[PDB]
């Protein structure tokens, strides 16, 4: 074990030994957006993609073409969190080399007269944080991957629904990555027809006469051809006895000497098995069998060139007598049949209109464009940019790969657009498919599901602009001059720049992080939506999409999609699964031999899993990797069977692989049902970070890769002795094997302190190693929110007890003591963000002074001499933050108003308070005060004691990082000098400068000071540098919107604890809202006198089917309980052999498991530290499928001293007498969701109104209002409540007049209503009469 | 035609220097005393649709 591994070692169940580990959790955001932004030597997918593709730029043939080099990104001129503050994207500048050529004068091959090259820019494009984060507008934003379908050929049914003839259609589908589409489909009546489009029903031959093909090829392409010959008499027919097969013949087929096939007989095989023996090529029938054939080819008479008859035409005797007199005796007919070789292109020949070339093209320009009259050359270019221009029509390497595989042809690659035998070859793939061999597919198969991604989708916006600034560069290279212009005249990077801030910052795939947990955001990142542009929406879609597929185990989580308006369109993605290099999905099964499971892996996609045959995770095999019966349950094409033992192809890799990072933290997951375990793993996001962190007794295993793997806490990148530890920074020496040669240093880690996540709650880094500790590389040092020693602690463990208690856990309500919210264990930080502008107006510009008309002394005391509020100042509701007066005039002031003004003299202000206030009923401290100005604007009084802040905070820190660092490389020197030369006690005499050029020998050593001595004097010239840099970035002014003055943002700090009315949840969708808040004297308490914390309701159980929260709840206590056992042991002082045994017994105990421990580790230092940790209580890992049995439950209580059934007796804590019938008491892991109550709760009652309709609008904090909506009117219909009708839509909403006579009667204490006439209802007589309809009221 | 000077030398400059052009570079890249270029760069703008 590492470091912090062995200082709180979590006890593991599970009995399958797991082989791959799990991997980089985020793989798909990162992965993704380095195959977008990286310099690809080849067509590789990417920035070079998009620039090989779309260049070269040429002029309209006037020989001036514009070419690709290379490009480059910047480095960005704002590091994170300074982006952040102040409100750009994180983005990074993108140059490119561009080279224009132009040419001479009847030289196409020859010299060009110049070339120039040069960089230009075009535009920035955001770059991804360490953490898969973009920034966008000051907020942290995700791109969640899209789900679409593949770009290939698909073939489907649509079975029924058509016209109800109980007849099934078939459709092919081309669908390219980028271009018009193709359909081909039948109708009722066995007729073939293309799309081009959704657009009308075209006949299907028309396309093939658009690809310059006659009537004799195309019947020669999808018939085969039955050869007449007259052999000198009766008009015989060749024969081959496969065409024969389940026909019946009407007359008898003569072959050698015997008759064969007899009239009115069906034809058995027999007869054509015998036939093919019998050597039989050739055989006589009469005339009457041509009458149902359909001629091949064009018949003439050689001279006179008259038409005998023309392709595809039936036969009669006429045509035969015809075909006599002429002297052919070849004739050559169609093959057809019922079922075997159905004839549907003739019938499609025969329904089309067109005959030619210049037809079919007129008939599909006329059919694209309508009402215009056509043109030859414009129909040869449209068709030419319909499917066959490289410009307009693309199919990847992902589009060929399919439309290759679903065709079943030997290459995977190939020229992006289509060709005549691609066209061809699906219109017979679709022939043969509705002839009945084949099979349709089914888009909820994931091998024709295509998943996108950040890097995918940003190269395609970016093509987008590239194609966008393409049109103006040819549209300036065609009036292109010779030399006026370096080439970046010609560009513009508004459109490029333009698009992919358009796609990053509006977009239904590109949403703010929730980030209010590290699994929030952790399964944020590994979202598949299927929403957004290219995909379906949820009006139109749709079922099959929302189902789960057999084809989504291991690849997509069933168990988790959000429970709502879209249900399983938001899919999330497996733990193993990762994306394939086509871009599908693809999981990790192990390789089986002969009987071996052998410990390779391979990684296989949906379409390649149906070949073979996968094992079970829940198998057992001995070392020999023989399973242990000749049996075992598997998978062959979505059916779980149970096959032979060595049958087998793949096992699955572990018992985790089906559900996501989401479902698998919830122990106990196959003792729940899954709508229960829908909704909790669904809740398991929205835990509010609590204030300290408390280390799940019944985890998973899977908390330390969530723990780790995402962005919230601090691994250490190089091992090493801890040097210094801080609030604000860890600073780590790293040892001498794992430190570069040059570049010596030491590492530092600046932690994150208490700041703002974009759910309002803190994100907050805390150090939770110590001084002078060894840590190992990929060490945690410092926790996040909502982690505990690198774990993750999304809540808190409490006593729990399921019991009736007096009614307050009455639907699903919990019941909380005092003792929880005395020791506030649940009290959470937010943080708000608070802003006050201060613009110009066309009366005059806003100020920030202190001065406030018509306030009290003691409401301006909490305020400094300039204006705003001072750093960590307790304030409530209705106080000042940022005093600021607005200019007013023009005060029209009434009758005895005026008269009161003249009594007193009083002047009305030219000025009104507007004011930053807080918001109606939080509290809290005042942490963080930014003032952001214009630049040519006075800068008050605290504006710059903030900069004169910023500055000594900047160069201090700076300071302490040179010198810290330094300190480190002179430690480093020092360790130099002393092998080779030492001087012991004279060396730390003589002074720093003074080491750098002391002499020594001329070796490695002597290298070894040249290069700290060269890195010494480049730090501190890099020191000054950015110290520079840093200064007149702080200095310096900061954009703003246009017109704005300036911006005053106060960051408060409120610190909510519980109450009733907030809502908690167990991880198994136990939800309920804390009811009473008792105290501790009032909770049941067992004979030790332990008070329970949380009393539960029991009827939610049985009712709802997730039993394992009782699991878990009796495992929590078997956790607290060897806890309690560590902690009397460790208060009696036993000895460190006592605890020994004690631990070794603990982590010992239950069957064949995977948790070898101690005694490896130290004598004490070790023991006692684990000890120290476990007196809380000793943890559990439940790996999900495979975990801990209720036998291993019982035989660890047996360990403890609890009872073995689980249920402890009770005392109520009132009447002080025993609950008869013990009742079940335990540990249950509990969290906050962030639905708190006093973000919930408000009133209105009397506020704004809306502007176009005078009804008051809703919202928060708005002031809103309950809308009473038609239901409602309806239910008060339904009694005979006619008043409260009256006055809940007319004065309560809507009359101008009615609010303010109602306002009146109130405060006079006169209950009355003048009811009136509503204003909307004036609204709507304007609107109908702003028509041309007249609409009056009448007389009386 | 004020407005259009704008966006076109601030079309040229933003490949000149990069970032993006700040009014106080427009103060000595034109000849106007950037209060007005403020105020011309305020009554630009289109107004939004109220069903936005």
């Amino acid at each position: 074990y590492s470091y912090t591994e062995k200082k709180r070692i979590r006890k593991d169940f599970g009995k399958r030994p797991q082989v791959l580990d799990v991997p980089y959790l985020l793989s798909i955001q990162l992965d993704s957006f380095q195959k977008f932004i990286e310099q690809d030597p080849e067509g590789q997918y990417g920035l070079e993609a998009a620039f090989r593709s779309v260049f070269p730029i040429q002029s309209y043939s006037g020989n001036s073409e514009l070419q690709y080099v290379s490009y480059r990104l910047g480095e960005p001129v704002f590091d994170v969190q300074e982006c952040q503050i102040r409100g750009v994207t994180y983005s990074a500048p993108l140059r490119v080399k561009l080279r224009l050529v132009i040419y001479e004068r009847e030289a196409p091959e020859g010299t060009v007269k110049d070339i120039k090259e040069q960089e230009v820019y075009m535009g920035e494009i955001p770059l991804m944080t360490d953490n898969g984060t973009f920034v966008i507008n000051g907020t942290e934003r995700v791109i969640v991957s899209q789900l679409h379908r593949s770009p290939g050929v698909f073939f489907d049914s649509d079975k029924g629904k058509t016209h109800s003839s109980g007849k099934v259609l078939y459709n092919a589908r081309i669908i390219p990555y980028r271009g018009s589409w193709l359909d081909f489909e039948f109708d009722p009546k066995d007729n073939l027809f293309v799309r081009i489009d959704r657009r009308r029903k075209l006949p299907a031959t028309i396309i093939l006469r658009a690809l310059n093909y006659t009537t004799e090829q195309i019947l020669d392409l999808f018939f085969e051809k039955v050869i007449f010959e007259i052999r000198d008499n009766k008009l015989q027919m060749e024969l081959v006895p496969e065409r024969l097969r389940g026909e019946t013949a009407s007359f008898d087929i003569e072959a050698n000497g015997k008759v064969y096939v007899e009239k009115g007989r069906r034809i058995t095989a027999r007869h054509i098995r015998q036939l093919e023996k019998d050597d039989v090529k050739l055989i006589e029938v009469p005339v009457e069998y041509i009458a149902g054939k359909v001629v091949a080819k064009d018949y003439i008479d050689e001279s006179t060139g008259e038409l005998i008859c023309a392709a595809n035409m039936e036969l009669s005797l006429d045509l035969l007598a015809k075909l006599s007199q002429s002297g052919h005796k070849r004739i050559e007919t169609l093959f057809t049949n019922d079922l075997d070789h159905g004839p549907y292109i003739s019938e499609t020949l025969r329904v089309d209109p067109t005959n030619d070339r210049l037809s079919a093209l007129v008939e599909i320009y006329r059919m694209m464009r309508p009402g215009e009259p056509p043109t030859r050359e414009a129909a040869e270019s449209l068709f030419e940019n319909l499917f066959f221009s490289e410009d307009r029509y693309d199919l990847s390497a992902v589009g060929r790969m399919k439309f290759n595989r679903s065709l079943l042809r030997e290459e995977i690659e190939g020229s992006g657009i289509l060709s005549k035998d691609d066209i061809i070859d699906v219109m017979k793939k679709l022939i043969d498919i509705r002839n009945g061999k084949g099979e349709v597919d089914d888009i909820d198969h994931l091998g024709n599901r295509r998943i996108r991604s950040v890097g995918e989708m940003a190269e395609n916006q970016f093509r987008v602009g590239l194609v966008r600034v393409e049109r103006a560069v040819k549209e300036r290279l065609s009036l292109g001059d010779l030399d006026t212009l370096m080439p970046q005249d010609m560009i513009n990077a508004k459109p490029i720049s333009a698009a992919v801030k358009e796609f990053f910052g509006s977009s239904q795939l590109s949403q703010f992080m929730d980030q209010n947990n590290p699994l929030s955001e952790i399964t944020h990142k590994r979202r598949i939506s299927a929403l957004g542009p290219g995909g379906l929406t949820r009006e139109r879609a749709g079922f099959e999409v929302r189902d789960v597929h057999p084809t989504h185990y291991g690849r997509v989580c069933p168990i988790e999609t959000p429970e709502g308006p879209n249900i399983g369109l938001i899919n999330s993605l497996s733990v193993y699964a990762q994306t394939n290099e086509y871009g599908f999905l693809e999981t990790p099964y192990r390789k089986v031999t002969d009987g071996v499971v052998t410990d390779e892996i391979h990684y296989l996609s949906a379409i390649e899993e149906g070949n073979y045959v996968i094992a079970q995770a829940n198998s057992n095999l001995d070392e020999e990797g023989h399973f242990v019966e000749d049996l075992v349950t598997c998978r062959s094409k979505g059916e779980s069977s149970l096959f032979s033992r060595d049958q087998v192809d793949y096992m699955d890799v572990s018992t985790q692989q089906v559900v996501s990072v989401g479902a698998s933290l919830i122990p106990f997951l196959e003792h729940d049902d899954a709508n229960r375990a829908l909704m909790g793993a669904n809740m398991q996001r929205q835990a509010v970070p609590t204030l300290r962190a408390d280390k799940p007794l019944v985890g998973t295993g899977m908390e330390r890769a969530v723990a780790v793997d995402s962005g919230v806490t601090a691994v250490a990148k190089r091992g090493g002795v801890v040097q210094y530890v801080d609030a604000s920074r860890i600073v780590i020496k790293v040892n001498e094997d794992e430190m570069y040669p040059g570049e010596a240093g030491i590492d530092i880690y600046n932690l994150t302190k208490y700041t703002r996540s974009n759910q309002n709650t803190c994100i907050n880094q805390m150090p939770c190693v110590s001084l002078g500790e060894p840590v190992e590389r990929g060490d945690v040092l410092a926790d996040g929110p909502s982690t505990d020693l690198g774990e993750l602690a999304l809540g808190q463990n409490m006593r729990v007890a399921f019991m009736p208690w007096n009614g307050y856990n009455f639907e699903d309500s919990i019941l909380v003591s005092e003792r929880v919210v005395q020791e506030d264990r649940f009290t959470t930080i937010h943080i708000q963000e608070l802003a006050c502008v201060s613009r110009d107006t066309k009366l005059g510009p806003e100020e920030i002074t202190a001065d406030i008309p018509n306030v009290g002394e003691a409401a301006l005391s909490k305020l400094d001499e300039s204006g705003i509020v001072y750093i960590g100042a307790e304030v409530t509701g209705g106080d000042i933050l940022v005093g600021k007066v607005t200019p007013k005039g023009e005060t029209q002031l009434t009758p005895e108003e005026k008269l009161l003004r003249a009594i007193f003299g009083e002047k009305a202000s030219d000025v009104k308070d507007s004011s930053l206030r807080v918001p109606n009923g939080v509290s809290g401290t005042v942490i963080d005060v930014q003032v952001f100005t214009r630049d040519g604007v006075e800068k008050d009084k605290r504006a710059l004691e903030i900069e004169e802040m910023q500055l000594k905070q900047a160069k201090k820190d700076l300071s302490e990082e040179l010198q810290i660092l330094e300190a480190g490389l002179f430690s480093r020197i020092r360790a130099v000098l002393v092998a080779g030369g030492v001087e012991a006690e004279k060396l730390d005499k003589l002074p720093r400068d003074r080491w750098l050029e002391l002499g020594l020998t001329d070796e490695e050593k002597q290298n070894q000071l040249e290069q700290l001595a060269e890195q010494y004097d480049e730090l501190k010239h890099e020191f000054e540098k950015k110290l520079e840099a840093k200064r007149r970035k702080i200095t310096q002014g900061d954009d703003l919107a246009p017109g704005v003055l300036k911006i005053v943002k106060v960051y408060l700090a409120v610190k909510r604890r519980i109450q009733p009315g907030d809502k908690m949840a167990g991880r198994h969708g136990n939800k309920g809202v804390i009811s009473k808040i008792n105290p501790i004297e009032d909770m049941p308490y067992d004979e030790n006198g332990t008070p329970v914390d949380i009393v539960l309701n029991p009827l939610g159980v049985p009712s709802r089917m997730n039993i394992g929260q009782i699991l878990e709840t009796h495992l929590g206590m078997a956790a607290k309980g060897i806890g309690d056992k560590i902690n009397a042991m460790l208060k009696q002082q036993q000895e460190v052999a006592k605890l020994r045994e004690f631990i070794q017994r603990a982590y010992d105990l239950g069957a064949d498991v995977r948790q070898k421990v101690d005694l490896s580790t130290f004598s004490d230092e070790e023991v006692m530290r684990l000890a120290e940790n476990l007196r809380k209580g000793m943890p559990i890992a439940t790996p999900v499928f495979d975990g801990a049995k209720e036998a291993e439950i019982k035989e660890l209580l047996k360990l403890g001293d609890l009872p073995t059934s689980g249920q402890i007796r009770l005392y109520d804590g009132r009447t002080g007498e025993q609950f008869e019938r013990p009742v079940t008491v335990g540990y249950m892991y509990m969290l906050k969701l962030n639905h708190l109550v006093d973000d919930k709760m408000h009133a209105r009652s009397t506020g704004s109104y809306s502007l176009v309709t005078q009804q008051p609008l809703g919202g928060k904090a708005q002031f809103g209002g309950q809308r009473f909506g038609e239901m409602e009117v309806w239910a008060l219909e339904a009694y005979g409540a006619a008043y409260t009708l009256q006055e809940m839509l007319t004065v309560k909403s809507d009359d101008v007049n009615g609010r303010t006579k109602m306002y009146k009667n109130i405060v006079d204490g006169n209950h009355q209503m003048e009811p009136g006439m509503p204003e909307s209802f004036n609204v709507l007589l304007k609107e109908i009469r702003s028509l041309g309809i007249n609409i009056e009221l009448e007389d009386e | 035609e004020t407005i259009n000077k704008l966006n076109r030398i601030s079309r040229q400059m933003l490949q000149e220097m990069g970032r993006e052009p700040t009014p106080e570079e427009l103060a000595e890249r034109m000849l106007m005393p950037e209060d007005k270029i403020r105020k011309v760069l305020k009554i630009a703008k289109e107004p939004i649709s109220m069903e936005t």
